[PDB]
């Protein structure tokens, strides 16, 4: 109700300024539904889907690489995304071998900074394989 | 001596109605904090409270029902 | 706070990787849109 | 007797309130009496 | 009907032998050097004070810091005389309830007479908490004064009651080993319960933080 | 007899662990104190066990004497 | 002997009001962390607070009427 | 006196359902504050809260089953 | 034997003040977790704990006054 | 006089299992809020609730076995 | 018979601390989490737990004072 | 009178050992809400649970010797 | 005659510890969710686990103080 669902990207503007009902936000500390008087929170996002709910028959499916919420004082949530990619342009065959690749390179990290980074890489690669 | 066993079974059985009175403070406490996230309240947010409130009191009355059987 | 914290990394470092990890997973029909971003254009020269 | 002048500057500073064992002493005397009283009546 | 526990009935005796030797003895465990560099066994006693003198100093931050050089002597005495008694046949003076009623009351009443010699009005006008509503003045100042005089009894009885409670489970779990001339498999498990319980009974150091600290809060609040 | 018991602690303390006299405890007589247990309390180098654990072994056997009258238990024989 | 069983069960029943003392604590406790996020207080926060208060009472008061029923 | 031992036991064993009465009051105090983040309701959010109820009240109901054997 | 029931009756009747023991341990702990998220204590945040303290206290001293009035 | 002790003993020994259900509602009432934050169900989270029901019931069901040896 | 009913008279009133015996666990388990989120304990956020402890350990020894005054 | 007195002091003591089951409901249960925010699993996270699990059981197996202390 | 009253007055005194068997279950379950948010355990967060433990066991063991005095 009375909610301007803003959502975009640097390449192409997605669902923008339209009164859409419910948005899924993929976020560290989990996913939380936006229900029409949602409490304002400036939390940034983790990799995952956004399944956005409108009255137009059925829901759409997208995928955010690394986004940010700024839901304001009134009923206006603005979502951003670096890569709000569509799912169907993804190739499963090369995507699986990446997950076993980085775990095979975990113990080749002689420093402490990159050892978190390969833990980032498998988490981003685990994010897509449950999705697909 | 025959009257004295009536009242211990009256006094000790009525004790258990305290527990379910503690439970409906939780579910009505939790509806206050669930609403403060997502004002979709008149939908199944509030309706799950009256789901839960009737189900906990049904246990506490089930405790209190033996107080009228064992006394009589 | 997570494992990238207390390790020396940040959020912009987090966003560069899980962009590329998505963008390398694409089919070989939309490869040029991964080249549409192409962050390797700006150079850095220091004063010293 | 040099267990005094090492800590004599400390004493009249805080024994103005700290050396009120009178209450403690009063309680102790009473405590001894009640014990004696109950053993007197056995 | 496999493993039958046993018990032994025997009186558990907190006797009273010659105490004024036993009190003085954990003073001579700590020496004091008149030298610049010390001798690597006082030097880890001297470091251990530096730590916990920097936590009963930080809260107060007044000219009530003069009092705090005593409060670290209060922590070493019942820090030691609760830790000596874990030995085979030793005797703790903080077992008996006598001296703890002489550790609470000359210290607790040293606090309420500290502000009454300087402030004289607002020390026990701390009984006034807030911007006074009408229906609960008499329900308040009969409550917040009955929870003031509890404090000396609340301070001493919490120390004597759990220190001795450690010593009985030392005996009773220990004495059930000796009287376990039935099946010998369960003897080890009661022994393994003991050597866990003796690790928990080095919370006799942990119960001296909860004696100096609620003496600070009962000093910081009044002053 | 006061200078007799006072010269027991002073002499013993210097000899047992630490004090041209301060570094005499830097090597320490802990190597002399070591051989009583078996070998195992080896950590006495700067937290000195054998310096402290002798007093606490003395205070136990001193308190075994007072308890001896009460917990007699002995038959007309010896134990195993 | 008749007074022996009466005077225990009247005390044995009024332990049932202890459980109401527990459940009444959360209802003014969760509303503290419920209102702390969302200052929309004059709306249905407090109206869900008073309903939660007077419903846990009725599992404590209902034993108390039964508690005086034992004495008479 | 032999019949008196029947009466004294079940009123004591009655109270073992008091905590299991409040033990179902909190599993509904979660699903209020659980659903109000993530509207995935008809899926395994609600299907798990069904299982937590019938398991816990059964352990309360077996406490009432021993109340009958003391009664009979 | 009449005074013998006067003593054991107030023995369990003051267990009802323990319900105001654990029920007050929450509502003073909920003003910890819900203060840091929103520093507005001089507004109705502290005032809804004093209502939450006193009206939770009123069921504490009421089950104390039973133990006086059962005995005298 | 032996019969008057066996029946009050086991019914007293049944009281504690109310403590078990009042915690066992929490171990699924934390998994409702657990899965609703991060859908990690099929991994280690749900198996902890399988351990969580199995553990605290072992604190509970042994107390029932205490009641049997008083009865037998 | 005056002595014996006193012996069980203080035995039932011992458990009045059992409310404060765990009500002090909650409020000192709610400043572990209110200092974790926002490190500002040195202000109100510690003095609201001791003030939580004073007004909740006022009721632990409050009942054992009655169990003494029924004994002697 | 001898076996009458012993057993109802033994069963009424074993109620307290399921009084610590409601704590490990929180100890084993609140691992769930911690594990979902952060998966640093084999860190002190699961090991702090063992410091909770065996210390709360250490008040559970506390009173069980005291019950068998009054069996004999 | 009071030989049983020696027992049950001790046998009822022991179940007042059953609060603090759960009250430390809070403060260790409530620490891991204060820790998984903010991994700074060597700071004052763990120091509030033990003072919360010690202040709860201070109200824990001295309920068994009144147990032995009724015995001895």
């Amino acid at each position: 109700g009375q909610m301007s669902f803003t959502f975009a990207s640097p390449t192409q503007v997605f669902f923008n300024g339209a009164n859409v009902r419910q948005v899924d936000v993929p976020t560290q500390t989990g996913a939380f539904g936006i229900l029409a008087s949602h409490v304002p929170t400036l939390q940034v996002l983790r990799p995952g889907l956004v399944v956005v709910h409108a009255e137009d028959g059925t829901t759409s499916k997208y995928f955010v690489s690394s986004g940010s919420v700024t839901v304001n004082a009134d009923s206006s949530v603005q979502l951003l995304a670096e890569e709000a990619v569509t799912l169907d342009m993804l190739d499963p065959g090369v995507a699986k071998a990446n997950l076993e690749k980085a775990q095979s390179e975990l113990l080749g990290a002689a420093d402490e900074a990159s050892r978190a980074e390969i833990q980032i890489r498998i988490e981003a690669n685990e994010a897509l394989v449950k999705a697909l | 001596i025959d009257t004295a066993a009536k009242f211990i079974g009256a006094g000790a059985a009525t004790v258990g109605v305290a527990g379910s009175g503690a439970g409906i403070g939780t579910v009505f406490g939790s509806m206050i904090i669930g609403y403060a996230r997502n004002p979709s309240l008149k939908q199944q947010l509030f309706s799950y409270a009256i789901l839960g409130f009737a189900l906990s009191e049904a246990m506490g009355l089930f405790c209190l029902m033996v107080a009228f059987l064992i006394l009589f | 706070v997570a494992y990238w914290r207390q390790a020396g990394l940040s959020y912009i470092r987090y966003s560069q990787i899980c962009a590329k990890a998505v963008r390398d997973a694409l089919k070989a029909e939309f490869k040029a849109n991964a080249e549409k971003t192409s962050g390797s254009n700006v150079k850095i020269v220091k004063v010293k | 007797q040099f267990q005094f002048t090492g800590i004599k500057k400390y004493f009249n500073s805080y024994t103005l309130t700290g050396r009120m064992n009178c209450v403690l002493a009063t309680y102790g005397g009473i405590a001894l009496l009640v014990l004696y009283f109950k053993l007197r009546s056995k | 009907n496999e493993n039958l526990f046993a018990s032994f009935i025997a009186p558990t005796m907190m006797g009273l032998p010659i105490v004024t030797l036993i009190i003085m003895f954990p003073s001579l465990l700590f020496p004091t050097p008149k030298r610049l560099i010390n001798n690597r066994t006082i030097s880890i006693q001297q470091w251990l004070i530096q730590l916990t003198s920097k936590q009963m100093m930080a809260i107060h931050n007044q000219k009530g810091q003069t009092w705090s050089l005593m409060l670290m002597s209060l922590i070493m005495f019942i820090g030691s005389t609760n830790i000596l008694g874990l030995l085979p046949h030793s005797f703790t003076p903080t077992t008996q309830l006598s001296m703890n009623l002489g550790m609470a009351i000359p210290l607790w009443s040293a606090t309420v007479f500290t502000g009454f010699r300087y402030k004289t009005k607002t020390s026990l006008a701390h009984f006034l908490p807030q911007g006074t509503p009408a229906l609960l003045i008499p329900m308040l100042v009969i409550i917040e004064t009955i929870s003031l005089f509890i404090q000396p009894v609340a301070l001493a009885v919490r120390l004597t009651a759990n220190i001795t409670a450690g010593h009985l489970l030392i005996h009773l779990i220990g004495g059930a080993t000796l009287a376990l001339l039935n099946i010998n498999t369960m003897t080890a498990f009661i022994t393994f319960t003991i050597l866990i319980l003796l690790t928990i009974l080095e919370f006799a150091v942990a119960l001296i933080q909860a004696y100096v600290f609620t003496l600070l809060v009962s000093l910081y609040l009044h002053d | 007899a006061s200078v007799v018991p006072l010269k027991d602690r002073r002499l013993l303390e210097v000899k047992l662990g630490e004090l041209d006299f301060t570094p005499s405890g830097i090597a320490g007589a802990f190597q002399r104190g070591y051989y009583r247990y078996y070998n195992k309390y080896v950590n006495v180098k700067k937290g000195s066990v054998a310096g402290l654990s002798m007093v606490l072994a003395a205070y136990v056997v001193f308190n075994y004497c007072r308890s001896y009258k009460e917990l007699k238990h002995e038959r007309l024989r010896k134990y195993h």
